[PDB]
Protein backbone atom coordinates (compact mmCIF):
# COMPACT_ATOMS: atom_id res chain seq x y z
CA UNK A 1 0.00 0.00 0.00
CA UNK A 2 0.61 3.89 -0.43
CA UNK A 3 1.99 4.08 2.60
CA UNK A 4 5.41 2.94 1.68
CA UNK A 5 5.70 4.43 -1.66
CA UNK A 6 7.15 8.11 -2.00
CA UNK A 7 6.24 9.98 -4.83
CA UNK A 8 9.66 11.46 -6.77
CA UNK A 9 7.88 13.37 -10.31
CA UNK A 10 5.65 13.26 -12.78
CA UNK A 11 6.18 11.19 -15.64
CA UNK A 12 3.68 10.51 -17.86
CA UNK A 13 -0.36 10.56 -18.33
CA UNK A 14 -2.07 7.58 -18.78
CA UNK A 15 -5.80 7.44 -20.77
CA UNK A 16 -7.28 7.06 -17.51
CA UNK A 17 -4.94 8.56 -15.33
CA UNK A 18 -1.31 10.11 -14.32
CA UNK A 19 1.73 8.02 -13.78
CA UNK A 20 4.06 9.15 -10.88
CA UNK A 21 7.64 7.83 -10.13
CA UNK A 22 7.75 6.62 -6.70
CA UNK A 23 10.41 4.84 -4.41
CA UNK A 24 8.90 1.99 -1.80
CA UNK A 25 10.45 3.36 1.31
CA UNK A 26 11.67 -0.14 2.64
CA UNK A 27 12.89 -2.09 0.20
CA UNK A 28 14.08 0.83 -2.42
CA UNK A 29 12.42 0.34 -5.27
CA UNK A 30 12.04 2.95 -7.72
CA UNK A 31 8.37 1.87 -9.74
CA UNK A 32 6.22 3.47 -11.63
CA UNK A 33 2.40 4.61 -10.36
CA UNK A 34 -0.16 4.48 -12.68
CA UNK A 35 -3.19 5.81 -10.55
CA UNK A 36 -6.83 5.39 -11.87
CA UNK A 37 -9.56 7.48 -10.20
CA UNK A 38 -12.94 5.92 -9.64
CA UNK A 39 -16.38 7.80 -8.62
CA UNK A 40 -18.97 5.29 -8.22
CA UNK A 41 -21.98 6.17 -9.91
CA UNK A 42 -19.68 5.91 -12.56
CA UNK A 43 -19.13 2.65 -14.99
CA UNK A 44 -16.88 1.09 -12.19
CA UNK A 45 -13.59 -0.18 -12.95
CA UNK A 46 -13.16 0.61 -16.87
CA UNK A 47 -12.36 -1.98 -18.79
CA UNK A 48 -9.10 -1.23 -19.92
CA UNK A 49 -7.98 -1.45 -16.85
CA UNK A 50 -9.66 -4.87 -16.56
CA UNK A 51 -8.13 -5.93 -19.53
CA UNK A 52 -4.42 -4.24 -18.78
CA UNK A 53 -4.90 -5.67 -15.24
CA UNK A 54 -5.63 -9.51 -15.84
CA UNK A 55 -3.48 -9.68 -18.82
CA UNK A 56 -0.74 -8.20 -17.91
CA UNK A 57 -0.46 -10.44 -14.94
CA UNK A 58 -0.23 -13.34 -17.07
CA UNK A 59 3.32 -12.24 -18.88
CA UNK A 60 5.71 -12.42 -16.84
CA UNK A 61 8.39 -11.72 -19.17
CA UNK A 62 11.73 -9.78 -19.33
CA UNK A 63 10.56 -7.72 -22.02
CA UNK A 64 7.29 -7.22 -20.91
CA UNK A 65 6.78 -4.34 -18.57
CA UNK A 66 6.28 -5.94 -15.34
CA UNK A 67 3.08 -5.10 -12.97
CA UNK A 68 4.48 -5.56 -9.17
CA UNK A 69 1.60 -4.84 -7.36
CA UNK A 70 -2.24 -3.50 -7.76
CA UNK A 71 -3.88 -1.56 -4.49
CA UNK A 72 -7.16 -0.84 -4.02
CA UNK A 73 -9.11 1.87 -2.45
CA UNK A 74 -13.00 2.04 -2.25
CA UNK A 75 -12.21 5.35 -4.39
CA UNK A 76 -8.68 4.49 -5.91
CA UNK A 77 -6.84 1.95 -8.03
CA UNK A 78 -3.26 2.20 -7.93
CA UNK A 79 -0.87 -0.16 -10.69
CA UNK A 80 2.64 -0.31 -9.50
CA UNK A 81 4.86 -1.23 -12.71
CA UNK A 82 8.37 -1.45 -12.41
CA UNK A 83 10.32 1.74 -13.42
CA UNK A 84 12.19 2.16 -16.88
CA UNK A 85 13.26 5.47 -17.27
CA UNK A 86 12.70 6.46 -21.27
CA UNK A 87 10.92 5.17 -23.48
CA UNK A 88 12.17 4.32 -27.34
CA UNK A 89 10.45 7.56 -28.96
CA UNK A 90 12.05 9.80 -26.81
CA UNK A 91 15.64 8.02 -27.30
CA UNK A 92 15.19 8.46 -31.05
CA UNK A 93 14.79 12.08 -30.67
CA UNK A 94 17.65 12.15 -28.53
CA UNK A 95 19.76 10.05 -31.27
CA UNK A 96 19.14 13.02 -33.76
CA UNK A 97 22.03 13.77 -35.12
CA UNK A 98 24.30 10.59 -34.28
CA UNK A 99 21.17 8.09 -35.16
CA UNK A 100 20.85 4.54 -33.58
CA UNK A 101 23.81 2.31 -33.92
CA UNK A 102 22.33 -0.72 -36.20
CA UNK A 103 23.75 -3.29 -33.35
CA UNK A 104 21.25 -1.41 -31.10
CA UNK A 105 18.27 -1.60 -33.55
CA UNK A 106 19.55 -5.35 -33.57
CA UNK A 107 19.00 -5.58 -30.23
CA UNK A 108 15.93 -4.00 -29.68
CA UNK A 109 14.23 -5.21 -32.20
CA UNK A 110 15.69 -8.76 -31.07
CA UNK A 111 14.07 -7.63 -27.98
CA UNK A 112 10.96 -6.93 -28.99
CA UNK A 113 10.03 -10.25 -30.55
CA UNK A 114 10.77 -11.53 -27.90
CA UNK A 115 8.04 -9.94 -25.80
CA UNK A 116 6.01 -9.99 -28.72
CA UNK A 117 5.80 -13.84 -29.43
CA UNK A 118 5.48 -14.43 -25.65
CA UNK A 119 2.25 -12.57 -26.03
CA UNK A 120 0.93 -14.58 -28.69
CA UNK A 121 1.93 -17.24 -27.01
CA UNK A 122 -0.28 -16.08 -24.64
CA UNK A 123 -3.21 -15.25 -27.04
CA UNK A 124 -2.40 -11.64 -26.14
CA UNK A 125 -3.16 -9.04 -29.13
CA UNK A 126 -1.20 -5.72 -27.79
CA UNK A 127 -2.56 -3.55 -30.33
CA UNK A 128 -0.75 -0.45 -29.69
CA UNK A 129 2.82 -1.15 -30.41
CA UNK A 130 4.29 2.36 -31.63
CA UNK A 131 7.59 4.10 -29.85
CA UNK A 132 5.70 5.40 -26.78
CA UNK A 133 4.97 2.19 -25.94
CA UNK A 134 8.08 0.89 -26.01
CA UNK A 135 10.25 1.69 -22.49
CA UNK A 136 13.59 1.18 -22.01
CA UNK A 137 16.07 0.75 -19.00
CA UNK A 138 19.56 1.72 -18.44
CA UNK A 139 20.72 -1.84 -18.46
CA UNK A 140 20.11 -1.78 -22.02
CA UNK A 141 16.90 -3.76 -21.90
CA UNK A 142 13.53 -2.88 -24.01
CA UNK A 143 10.37 -3.86 -22.93
CA UNK A 144 6.55 -4.05 -24.24
CA UNK A 145 4.57 -1.42 -22.00
CA UNK A 146 0.98 0.15 -22.12
CA UNK A 147 -1.71 -2.97 -22.32
CA UNK A 148 -4.54 -0.72 -22.37
CA UNK A 149 -5.82 -1.25 -25.50
CA UNK A 150 -4.94 -5.09 -25.69
CA UNK A 151 -7.50 -8.09 -25.44
CA UNK A 152 -7.49 -11.56 -25.14
CA UNK A 153 -8.17 -13.96 -28.36
CA UNK A 154 -9.53 -16.85 -29.51
CA UNK A 155 -8.70 -19.52 -32.00
CA UNK A 156 -9.57 -19.05 -34.34
CA UNK A 157 -10.19 -15.27 -33.95
CA UNK A 158 -13.43 -13.51 -33.45
CA UNK A 159 -14.69 -9.99 -35.13
CA UNK A 160 -13.38 -7.65 -32.81
CA UNK A 161 -13.21 -3.77 -31.95
CA UNK A 162 -12.49 -2.10 -35.19
CA UNK A 163 -11.22 0.76 -33.93
CA UNK A 164 -7.38 -0.49 -33.71
CA UNK A 165 -4.08 0.74 -33.40
CA UNK A 166 -2.91 4.32 -33.74
CA UNK A 167 -2.90 5.19 -37.25
CA UNK A 168 0.98 5.36 -38.52
CA UNK A 169 1.33 1.64 -37.00
CA UNK A 170 -1.92 0.19 -38.15
CA UNK A 171 -2.38 -2.55 -40.70
CA UNK A 172 -3.58 -2.39 -44.01
CA UNK A 173 -6.20 -5.60 -43.13
CA UNK A 174 -7.73 -3.39 -40.64
CA UNK A 175 -7.97 -0.53 -42.80
CA UNK A 176 -9.08 -2.30 -45.53
CA UNK A 177 -12.10 -3.38 -42.67
CA UNK A 178 -11.85 -6.99 -42.60
CA UNK A 179 -13.88 -8.33 -40.06
CA UNK A 180 -11.19 -11.11 -38.80
CA UNK A 181 -7.57 -9.68 -37.88
CA UNK A 182 -4.98 -11.46 -35.67
CA UNK A 183 -1.02 -11.19 -33.94
CA UNK A 184 -0.79 -10.31 -37.76
CA UNK A 185 -1.73 -6.47 -37.05
CA UNK A 186 1.31 -6.14 -34.07
CA UNK A 187 4.16 -7.47 -36.92
CA UNK A 188 3.04 -4.90 -38.80
CA UNK A 189 3.48 -2.58 -35.88
CA UNK A 190 6.93 -3.76 -35.22
CA UNK A 191 8.08 -3.67 -38.87
CA UNK A 192 7.09 -0.10 -39.04
CA UNK A 193 9.22 0.79 -35.94
CA UNK A 194 11.60 -0.95 -37.13
CA UNK A 195 11.71 1.17 -39.63
CA UNK A 196 11.54 3.77 -37.72
CA UNK A 197 14.79 3.24 -35.74
CA UNK A 198 16.79 2.78 -39.00
CA UNK A 199 15.70 6.26 -40.56
CA UNK A 200 14.60 7.72 -37.52
CA UNK A 201 11.06 8.97 -39.08
CA UNK A 202 7.80 7.57 -39.34
CA UNK A 203 7.54 4.84 -42.15
CA UNK A 204 3.67 5.67 -42.99
CA UNK A 205 2.51 8.88 -41.40
CA UNK A 206 -0.99 8.87 -42.90
CA UNK A 207 -3.33 11.58 -41.02
CA UNK A 208 -6.67 9.63 -42.71
CA UNK A 209 -7.26 5.99 -43.08
CA UNK A 210 -7.70 6.91 -46.50
CA UNK A 211 -4.44 8.67 -46.73
CA UNK A 212 -2.75 5.46 -44.07
CA UNK A 213 -3.70 3.35 -47.12
CA UNK A 214 -2.13 5.19 -50.30
CA UNK A 215 0.78 5.83 -48.30
CA UNK A 216 1.23 2.00 -47.77
CA UNK A 217 0.07 1.47 -51.30
CA UNK A 218 3.05 3.95 -52.61
CA UNK A 219 6.01 2.37 -50.87
CA UNK A 220 4.78 -1.78 -51.35
CA UNK A 221 2.50 -1.32 -54.30
CA UNK A 222 -1.86 -1.21 -54.59
CA UNK A 223 -2.28 -5.16 -53.77
CA UNK A 224 -4.37 -7.37 -55.88
CA UNK A 225 -5.14 -10.75 -56.03
CA UNK A 226 -1.97 -12.24 -56.78
CA UNK A 227 -0.16 -10.69 -53.82
CA UNK A 228 -3.20 -10.96 -51.65
CA UNK A 229 -6.13 -13.57 -52.24
CA UNK A 230 -9.38 -11.64 -51.19
CA UNK A 231 -7.99 -7.84 -51.18
CA UNK A 232 -10.68 -7.07 -53.80
CA UNK A 233 -13.60 -8.17 -52.31
CA UNK A 234 -12.71 -6.79 -48.70
CA UNK A 235 -15.24 -4.59 -47.42
CA UNK A 236 -13.43 -0.80 -47.28
CA UNK A 237 -11.31 -1.77 -50.42
CA UNK A 238 -12.01 -0.09 -53.37
CA UNK A 239 -11.63 -0.28 -57.08
CA UNK A 240 -10.64 3.28 -57.94
CA UNK A 241 -7.85 2.51 -55.58
CA UNK A 242 -5.13 3.65 -57.74
CA UNK A 243 -2.54 1.04 -58.74
CA UNK A 244 1.13 2.38 -57.81
CA UNK A 245 3.94 -0.06 -58.28
CA UNK A 246 5.41 -1.34 -55.88
CA UNK A 247 9.56 -0.33 -54.86
CA UNK A 248 12.62 -1.33 -55.15
CA UNK A 249 12.40 -2.83 -51.27
CA UNK A 250 16.06 -0.91 -50.96
CA UNK A 251 14.75 2.31 -51.41
CA UNK A 252 12.25 2.20 -48.75
CA UNK A 253 15.07 1.82 -45.96
CA UNK A 254 18.44 2.71 -47.83
CA UNK A 255 20.80 1.68 -44.79
CA UNK A 256 19.51 -1.79 -44.57
CA UNK A 257 21.56 -4.66 -45.92
CA UNK A 258 20.54 -8.11 -47.05
CA UNK A 259 19.18 -9.40 -44.01
CA UNK A 260 17.56 -6.39 -42.67
CA UNK A 261 15.58 -5.85 -45.65
CA UNK A 262 14.76 -9.56 -46.18
CA UNK A 263 12.97 -9.37 -42.18
CA UNK A 264 11.67 -5.84 -42.72
CA UNK A 265 10.46 -7.68 -45.90
CA UNK A 266 8.59 -10.13 -44.28
CA UNK A 267 7.01 -8.36 -41.56
CA UNK A 268 5.29 -6.01 -44.01
CA UNK A 269 4.21 -8.75 -45.79
CA UNK A 270 0.78 -7.32 -47.07
CA UNK A 271 -1.25 -11.08 -46.43
CA UNK A 272 -1.87 -11.07 -42.54
CA UNK A 273 -1.83 -15.31 -42.87
CA UNK A 274 1.58 -15.32 -44.72
CA UNK A 275 3.47 -11.91 -42.76
CA UNK A 276 6.40 -13.41 -40.52
CA UNK A 277 5.43 -14.09 -37.62
CA UNK A 278 7.55 -13.07 -34.10
CA UNK A 279 8.73 -16.36 -32.74
CA UNK A 280 10.07 -17.28 -36.34
CA UNK A 281 11.36 -13.56 -37.11
CA UNK A 282 13.68 -14.55 -34.21
CA UNK A 283 15.31 -16.84 -36.36
CA UNK A 284 16.24 -14.69 -39.16
CA UNK A 285 19.84 -14.04 -40.19
CA UNK A 286 19.16 -10.40 -39.82
CA UNK A 287 20.21 -11.58 -35.82
CA UNK A 288 23.18 -13.90 -36.48
CA UNK A 289 25.06 -11.38 -34.64
CA UNK A 290 22.74 -10.08 -32.01
CA UNK A 291 24.63 -8.80 -28.86
CA UNK A 292 23.11 -6.36 -26.31
CA UNK A 293 24.22 -2.76 -26.33
CA UNK A 294 23.00 0.61 -24.10
CA UNK B 1 -38.42 -8.60 -21.66
CA UNK B 2 -38.74 -12.24 -20.15
CA UNK B 3 -35.41 -11.01 -19.21
CA UNK B 4 -35.70 -8.50 -17.09
CA UNK B 5 -36.59 -9.77 -13.31
CA UNK B 6 -35.97 -9.94 -9.53
CA UNK B 7 -34.91 -13.84 -9.14
CA UNK B 8 -36.63 -14.99 -6.31
CA UNK B 9 -35.29 -18.27 -4.25
CA UNK B 10 -37.09 -18.46 -1.03
CA UNK C 1 -2.40 -19.38 -37.66
CA UNK C 2 -1.35 -22.47 -35.86
CA UNK C 3 2.23 -20.16 -35.92
CA UNK C 4 0.70 -20.54 -32.50
CA UNK C 5 -2.18 -22.57 -31.97
CA UNK C 6 -0.32 -25.68 -30.07
CA UNK C 7 1.41 -22.79 -27.87
CA UNK C 8 -2.07 -21.41 -26.79
CA UNK C 9 -3.63 -24.31 -26.31
CA UNK C 10 -0.73 -25.62 -23.97
CA UNK C 11 -1.13 -22.39 -22.20
CA UNK C 12 -4.93 -22.80 -21.83
CA UNK C 13 -4.45 -26.19 -20.40
CA UNK C 14 -2.02 -25.07 -17.80
CA UNK C 15 -4.31 -22.16 -16.96
CA UNK C 16 -7.65 -24.44 -16.95
CA UNK C 17 -6.33 -26.40 -13.88
CA UNK C 18 -6.13 -23.10 -11.68
CA UNK C 19 -8.56 -20.86 -12.67
CA UNK C 20 -10.65 -24.15 -11.19
CA UNK C 21 -13.22 -23.79 -9.00
CA UNK C 22 -13.64 -25.62 -5.84
CA UNK C 23 -16.18 -29.06 -6.24
CA UNK C 24 -18.34 -29.21 -3.18
CA UNK C 25 -18.67 -25.38 -2.43
CA UNK C 26 -22.21 -25.27 -2.82
CA UNK C 27 -22.12 -27.93 0.65
CA UNK C 28 -20.76 -25.78 2.33
CA UNK C 29 -23.39 -22.40 1.03
CA UNK C 30 -25.49 -22.55 3.87
CA UNK C 31 -28.12 -20.48 2.42
CA UNK C 32 -28.05 -21.73 -1.67
CA UNK C 33 -27.73 -24.54 -4.14
CA UNK C 34 -26.96 -25.92 -7.61
CA UNK C 35 -31.02 -24.75 -8.04
CA UNK C 36 -30.80 -21.84 -7.64
CA UNK C 37 -27.58 -21.12 -9.20
CA UNK C 38 -29.22 -23.12 -12.30
CA UNK C 39 -31.83 -20.31 -11.93
CA UNK C 40 -28.90 -17.80 -11.89
CA UNK C 41 -27.25 -19.31 -15.00
CA UNK C 42 -30.17 -19.88 -16.77
CA UNK C 43 -31.12 -15.78 -16.34
CA UNK C 44 -27.84 -14.73 -17.50
CA UNK C 45 -28.91 -17.02 -20.77
CA UNK C 46 -31.72 -14.50 -21.53
CA UNK C 47 -29.81 -11.43 -20.10
CA UNK C 48 -26.82 -12.34 -22.94
CA UNK C 49 -29.74 -13.22 -25.18
CA UNK C 50 -31.49 -9.94 -24.69
CA UNK C 51 -28.34 -7.93 -24.80
CA UNK C 52 -26.81 -10.08 -27.76
CA UNK C 53 -24.02 -10.98 -25.93
CA UNK C 54 -21.36 -13.27 -27.06
CA UNK C 55 -21.89 -16.67 -25.73
CA UNK C 56 -17.83 -16.53 -24.61
CA UNK C 57 -18.92 -13.57 -22.29
CA UNK C 58 -21.49 -16.03 -21.36
CA UNK C 59 -19.00 -18.62 -20.28
CA UNK C 60 -16.53 -16.55 -18.15
CA UNK C 61 -19.49 -15.05 -15.92
CA UNK C 62 -20.46 -18.23 -14.80
CA UNK C 63 -16.60 -19.31 -14.41
CA UNK C 64 -16.46 -16.16 -12.50
CA UNK C 65 -19.57 -16.71 -10.17
CA UNK C 66 -18.15 -20.47 -8.95
CA UNK C 67 -14.98 -19.08 -8.43
CA UNK C 68 -16.99 -16.26 -6.44
CA UNK C 69 -18.72 -18.77 -4.30
CA UNK C 70 -15.93 -21.03 -3.64
CA UNK C 71 -14.44 -19.03 -0.96
CA UNK C 72 -17.73 -16.31 -0.41
CA UNK C 73 -20.73 -17.51 1.33
CA UNK C 74 -23.67 -15.54 -0.19
CA UNK C 75 -27.57 -15.06 1.04
CA UNK C 76 -29.56 -16.52 -1.83
CA UNK C 77 -31.11 -12.72 -1.89
CA UNK C 78 -27.94 -11.67 -2.93
CA UNK C 79 -27.43 -14.17 -5.61
CA UNK C 80 -28.48 -12.29 -8.62
CA UNK C 81 -26.58 -9.51 -7.04
CA UNK C 82 -23.05 -11.46 -7.45
CA UNK C 83 -24.36 -12.81 -11.10
CA UNK C 84 -25.03 -9.48 -12.13
CA UNK C 85 -21.52 -8.22 -11.40
CA UNK C 86 -20.04 -11.25 -13.36
CA UNK C 87 -22.13 -10.69 -16.08
CA UNK C 88 -20.82 -7.30 -15.95
CA UNK C 89 -17.21 -7.86 -15.51
CA UNK C 90 -17.40 -10.77 -18.45
CA UNK C 91 -18.55 -7.91 -20.54
CA UNK C 92 -16.10 -5.28 -20.08
CA UNK C 93 -13.51 -7.74 -20.69
CA UNK C 94 -14.90 -9.62 -23.49
CA UNK C 95 -17.12 -7.52 -25.68
CA UNK C 96 -16.76 -5.02 -27.84
CA UNK C 97 -19.70 -2.92 -26.71
CA UNK C 98 -19.97 -3.66 -23.00
CA UNK C 99 -24.00 -2.94 -21.88
CA UNK C 100 -23.67 0.07 -19.07
CA UNK C 101 -24.25 -0.50 -15.83
CA UNK C 102 -27.51 1.51 -15.98
CA UNK C 103 -28.88 -1.40 -17.83
CA UNK C 104 -27.28 -4.50 -15.68
CA UNK C 105 -29.41 -2.65 -13.11
CA UNK C 106 -32.24 -1.96 -15.45
CA UNK C 107 -32.72 -5.82 -15.96
CA UNK C 108 -33.00 -6.75 -12.44
CA UNK C 109 -36.07 -4.74 -12.17
CA UNK C 110 -34.48 -2.60 -9.94
CA UNK C 111 -33.99 -5.32 -7.43
CA UNK C 112 -30.44 -3.66 -6.74
CA UNK C 113 -28.99 -0.35 -6.61
CA UNK C 114 -26.19 0.75 -9.40
CA UNK C 115 -24.10 1.76 -6.37
CA UNK C 116 -24.69 -2.16 -5.08
CA UNK C 117 -23.78 -3.18 -8.57
CA UNK C 118 -20.32 -1.20 -8.98
CA UNK C 119 -19.37 -2.19 -4.99
CA UNK C 120 -19.98 -6.03 -6.16
CA UNK C 121 -17.80 -5.51 -9.44
CA UNK C 122 -15.10 -4.21 -6.49
CA UNK C 123 -15.89 -7.16 -4.28
CA UNK C 124 -15.43 -10.29 -6.95
CA UNK C 125 -12.49 -8.41 -8.75
CA UNK C 126 -10.93 -8.72 -5.14
CA UNK C 127 -11.89 -12.15 -4.67
CA UNK C 128 -10.63 -12.92 -7.85
CA UNK C 129 -7.41 -11.01 -7.54
CA UNK C 130 -8.61 -9.99 -10.84
CA UNK C 131 -7.78 -13.29 -12.74
CA UNK C 132 -10.16 -12.65 -15.45
CA UNK C 133 -9.18 -14.26 -18.68
CA UNK C 134 -10.05 -17.90 -17.74
CA UNK C 135 -10.37 -20.81 -20.54
CA UNK C 136 -13.73 -22.13 -21.36
CA UNK C 137 -15.55 -24.74 -22.64
CA UNK C 138 -16.34 -21.91 -25.66
CA UNK C 139 -12.71 -21.52 -25.67
CA UNK C 140 -11.99 -25.31 -26.14
CA UNK C 141 -14.96 -26.21 -29.04
CA UNK C 142 -13.54 -23.46 -30.96
CA UNK C 143 -10.32 -24.99 -31.56
CA UNK C 144 -11.43 -28.28 -31.93
CA UNK C 145 -13.93 -26.87 -34.62
CA UNK C 146 -10.67 -26.72 -36.63
CA UNK C 147 -10.20 -30.65 -36.86
CA UNK C 148 -13.71 -31.09 -39.02
CA UNK C 149 -13.44 -32.40 -42.59
CA UNK C 150 -15.23 -31.20 -43.39
CA UNK C 151 -16.57 -28.36 -41.43
CA UNK C 152 -20.08 -28.56 -40.39
CA UNK C 153 -21.89 -25.64 -38.60
CA UNK C 154 -24.83 -27.91 -37.49
CA UNK C 155 -22.33 -29.53 -35.78
CA UNK C 156 -20.85 -26.22 -34.04
CA UNK C 157 -23.66 -25.08 -32.83
CA UNK C 158 -24.53 -28.24 -31.49
CA UNK C 159 -21.71 -28.44 -29.45
CA UNK C 160 -21.95 -24.94 -28.54
CA UNK C 161 -25.60 -25.87 -27.06
CA UNK C 162 -24.43 -28.52 -25.38
CA UNK C 163 -21.62 -26.68 -23.94
CA UNK C 164 -23.53 -24.02 -22.67
CA UNK C 165 -26.42 -26.41 -21.19
CA UNK C 166 -23.63 -27.96 -18.71
CA UNK C 167 -23.07 -24.46 -17.32
CA UNK C 168 -26.26 -24.69 -15.58
CA UNK C 169 -25.85 -27.78 -13.36
CA UNK C 170 -23.05 -27.39 -11.08
CA UNK C 171 -23.57 -31.04 -10.55
CA UNK C 172 -22.04 -32.85 -12.22
CA UNK C 173 -20.80 -30.25 -14.61
CA UNK C 174 -18.18 -28.77 -11.92
CA UNK C 175 -16.13 -31.76 -11.76
CA UNK C 176 -15.57 -31.66 -14.93
CA UNK C 177 -12.34 -29.43 -16.72
CA UNK C 178 -13.67 -27.20 -19.38
CA UNK C 179 -11.15 -29.13 -21.98
CA UNK C 180 -13.11 -32.40 -21.02
CA UNK C 181 -16.84 -30.57 -21.30
CA UNK C 182 -15.62 -29.22 -24.48
CA UNK C 183 -14.23 -32.94 -25.80
CA UNK C 184 -17.58 -34.52 -24.76
CA UNK C 185 -19.83 -31.68 -26.52
CA UNK C 186 -17.64 -31.95 -29.70
CA UNK C 187 -17.93 -35.70 -29.84
CA UNK C 188 -21.93 -36.02 -28.67
CA UNK C 189 -22.61 -33.10 -31.62
CA UNK C 190 -20.73 -34.81 -34.01
CA UNK C 191 -21.93 -38.28 -34.00
CA UNK C 192 -25.26 -36.45 -33.72
CA UNK C 193 -25.59 -34.82 -36.98
CA UNK C 194 -22.80 -37.02 -38.67
CA UNK C 195 -22.03 -39.99 -37.06
CA UNK C 196 -18.69 -39.21 -37.05
CA UNK C 197 -16.67 -39.72 -34.01
CA UNK C 198 -13.91 -38.04 -31.49
CA UNK C 199 -11.18 -37.58 -34.78
CA UNK C 200 -7.55 -38.77 -33.94
CA UNK C 201 -6.37 -35.55 -34.76
CA UNK C 202 -7.66 -34.59 -31.54
CA UNK C 203 -6.23 -37.43 -29.66
CA UNK C 204 -3.14 -36.42 -30.87
CA UNK C 205 -3.59 -32.94 -29.93
CA UNK C 206 -4.86 -32.72 -26.88
CA UNK C 207 -4.72 -36.63 -25.55
CA UNK C 208 -8.30 -37.24 -24.65
CA UNK C 209 -9.86 -40.68 -26.04
CA UNK C 210 -13.24 -41.58 -26.05
CA UNK C 211 -12.06 -43.88 -23.18
CA UNK C 212 -10.81 -40.50 -21.05
CA UNK C 213 -13.82 -38.40 -22.45
CA UNK C 214 -17.08 -41.34 -21.37
CA UNK C 215 -17.28 -40.31 -17.72
CA UNK C 216 -18.41 -36.23 -18.70
CA UNK C 217 -19.75 -37.62 -21.80
CA UNK C 218 -21.77 -40.25 -20.19
CA UNK C 219 -23.51 -37.40 -17.94
CA UNK C 220 -23.78 -35.22 -21.16
CA UNK C 221 -25.71 -37.61 -23.25
CA UNK C 222 -28.20 -38.04 -20.19
CA UNK C 223 -28.03 -34.17 -20.07
CA UNK C 224 -28.86 -34.10 -23.82
CA UNK C 225 -31.82 -36.71 -23.45
CA UNK C 226 -33.26 -35.05 -20.85
CA UNK C 227 -32.95 -31.82 -21.80
CA UNK C 228 -36.85 -31.15 -22.69
CA UNK C 229 -37.75 -31.76 -19.55
CA UNK C 230 -34.97 -29.70 -17.33
CA UNK C 231 -36.73 -26.95 -14.87
CA UNK C 232 -34.67 -24.22 -16.99
CA UNK C 233 -35.32 -23.64 -20.90
CA UNK C 234 -33.77 -20.84 -21.70
CA UNK C 235 -30.88 -22.56 -23.61
CA UNK C 236 -33.05 -24.63 -25.49
CA UNK C 237 -35.22 -21.42 -26.71
CA UNK C 238 -32.04 -20.18 -27.28
CA UNK C 239 -31.04 -22.25 -30.23
CA UNK C 240 -34.21 -22.96 -31.64
CA UNK C 241 -33.05 -19.61 -33.47
CA UNK C 242 -31.85 -19.54 -36.87
CA UNK C 243 -28.66 -17.94 -35.63
CA UNK C 244 -27.54 -21.71 -34.39
CA UNK C 245 -29.23 -23.72 -37.09
CA UNK C 246 -32.21 -25.00 -34.69
CA UNK C 247 -29.61 -27.68 -33.34
CA UNK C 248 -32.18 -27.23 -30.41
CA UNK C 249 -34.74 -29.12 -32.39
CA UNK C 250 -32.54 -31.67 -32.81
CA UNK C 251 -32.96 -35.26 -32.00
CA UNK C 252 -30.60 -37.03 -29.95
CA UNK C 253 -29.44 -39.87 -30.22
CA UNK C 254 -30.48 -43.07 -27.85
CA UNK C 255 -27.28 -44.59 -27.42
CA UNK C 256 -23.58 -43.53 -28.79
CA UNK C 257 -22.02 -47.47 -28.56
CA UNK C 258 -18.55 -46.23 -26.69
Amino acid sequence: SMENFQKVEKIGEGTYGVVYKARNKLTGEVVALKKIRLDTETEGVPSTAIREISLLKELNHPNIVKLLDVIHTENKLYLVFEFLHQDLKKFMDASALTGIPLPLIKSYLFQLLQGLAFCHSHRVLHRDLKPQNLLINTEGAIKLADFGLARAFGVPVRTYTHEVVTLWYRAPEILLGCKYYSTAVDIWSLGCIFAEMVTRRALFPGDSEIDQLFRIFRTLGTPDEVVWPGVTSMPDYKPSFPKWARQDFSKVVPPLDEDGRSLLSQMLHYDPNKRISAKAALAHPFFQDVTKPV
Amino acid sequence: PKPLKKLRFD
Amino acid sequence: VPDYHEDIHTYLREMEVKCKPKVGYMKKQPDITNSMRAILVDWLVEVGEEYKLQNETLHLAVNYIDRFLSSMSVLRGKLQLVGTAAMLLASKFEEIYPPEVAEFVYITDDTYTKKQVLRMEHLVLKVLTFDLAAPTVNQFLTQYFLHQQPANCKVESLAMFLGELSLIDADPYLKYLPSVIAGAAFHLALYTVTGQSWPESLIRKTGYTLESLKPCLMDLHQTYLKAPQHAQQSIREKYKNSKYHGVSLLNPPETLNL
